[PDB]
C-alpha cells in the first residue's frame, strides 16, 4: 500500500505511514518485526520532532533510538522496534481518509 | 475476551443512543479502553469481531502509554456499538 | 368449583383464554450468535526505500 | 507438557478462527510462550507433536 514519509541514516529508517485497518497494519507489522523495547535514549531529533522544525506528521510518536529484544520475527532481515502509533483518522463532510494512520521505526540489517 | 487476551481492561465506557442514527434502530456505542501488546490487542479485536453478537467493531485507535519509554505498552482504545431497537 | 374438566362452553374460557393467549408468542427466537469475521488482505510491494535509508 | 518439560508458561494467547482459512474448517490458532532451556523447549514441542 502507499505510506507517508520515510526518512533514513543508514542503520534505521523512520518510517511514517498509513493502513487500511487493524488489519494491513497488521499484515505489514507481521511482515517485518515484534520487539520488547527499553532503555531509551531521548536526543535532539525528538525535540526538532516537537519544534516542528524536521518537517513530518505530528500525529506520529517521535524518537528512533533503544535497545530491542525480539518478540516475533518474520523478515531476517528487519528488526522493527514496534508500532510505534495507530490512530484512524476519520475525515469530515469534506471528505475522507477513514483509514488507520501509523507510524513504525525499523533497523533492517546489515 | 478481555482478560483471556491478556489485557488490562482500563476502561469501558458506554454511549448514548443514536437518535438520528436510523430510523429503525437506536445505535448505543461503546467505547471500550484496555492495554496490552500489540498480538494481544489485535487479539482482543479479531475475538470481538468473531462474537455471536452485535459488536460492530468500527474506528481504532492505540499509542504507547509509557512517557519515559522504558518498556513495551499500547494503551488501546477501540470503538464498537450495537443496535437496539428504537 | 371448576370439575375434571369444568362443563361444556366450556364454561367461561372466554375470560380466562382471551386474557390469556397469553399473547405466547412464543418466542422460539433470541439465542445464541456464531457472530461473523471479517478479512485480512491488501499487501505487497515493490522497491524503494527502505532500500537507500537502511 | 509444558509443566512436566519444566517451562514456566509465560503467556498462552489463543487466536481467531480463520474464517477464508477453509471450506469446511475454521482454523483457530493458539500462540504459546514458554520459557526454559533449549533441551525442555526441544522436548516441550516433541511432546506437543505427540499428542
Amino acid at each position: 500500500v502507499w505510506v507517508k514519509t520515510f526518512s533514513e541514516n543508514n542503520n534505521a529508517v523512520s518510517i511514517d505511514g498509513s493502513a487500511v485497518s487493524h488489519d494491513e497494519v497488521a499484515e505489514f507489522m507481521r511482515g517485518l518485526n515484534g520487539v520488547v523495547w527499553t532503555p531509551k535514549g531521548m536526543g535532539r531529533l525528538v525535540d526538532r520532532r516537537r519544534d516542528s522544525k524536521t518537517a513530518r506528521v505530528e500525529m506520529l510518536t517521535s524518537d528512533a533510538t533503544i535497545e530491542e529484544f525480539p518478540e516475533a520475527q518474520v523478515s531476517p532481515f528487519f528488526k522493527n522496534i514496534d508500532l510505534q502509533t495507530a490512530k484512524q483518522v476519520g475525515g469530515a463532510q469534506v471528505g475522507v481518509p477513514i483509514l488507520v494512520e501509523f507510524k513504525i521505526t525499523m533497523t533492517s540489517n546489515y | 475476551i478481555g482478560k483471556k487476551s491478556g489485557l488490562e481492561l482500563s476502561s469501558v465506557t458506554p454511549g448514548k443512543e443514536s437518535v438520528g442514527g436510523g430510523e429503525f434502530f437506536a445505535r448505543i456505542p461503546i467505547k471500550m479502553t484496555v492495554s496490552g501488546n500489540y498480538h494481544e490487542i489485535a487479539l482482543f479485536l479479531q475475538e470481538m469481531a468473531n462474537m455471536r453478537r452485535i459488536v460492530n467493531v468500527n474506528n481504532i485507535k492505540f499509542d504507547s502509554a509509557k512517557l519515559k519509554n522504558e518498556k513495551v505498552v499500547l494503551q488501546s482504545e477501540f470503538q464498537a456499538t450495537t443496535f437496539r431497537f428504537v | 368449583c371448576e370439575e375434571p374438566p369444568a362443563p361444556a362452553p366450556p364454561p367461561a374460557k372466554p375470560k380466562a383464554a382471551a386474557a390469556v393467549p397469553v399473547k405466547a408468542a412464543p418466542t422460539e427466537t433470541g439465542a445464541q450468535a456464531a457472530p461473523s469475521y471479517s478479512y485480512v488482505y491488501n499487501p505487497v510491494g515493490k522497491r524503494d526505500p527502505f532500500r537507500s535509508p537502511i
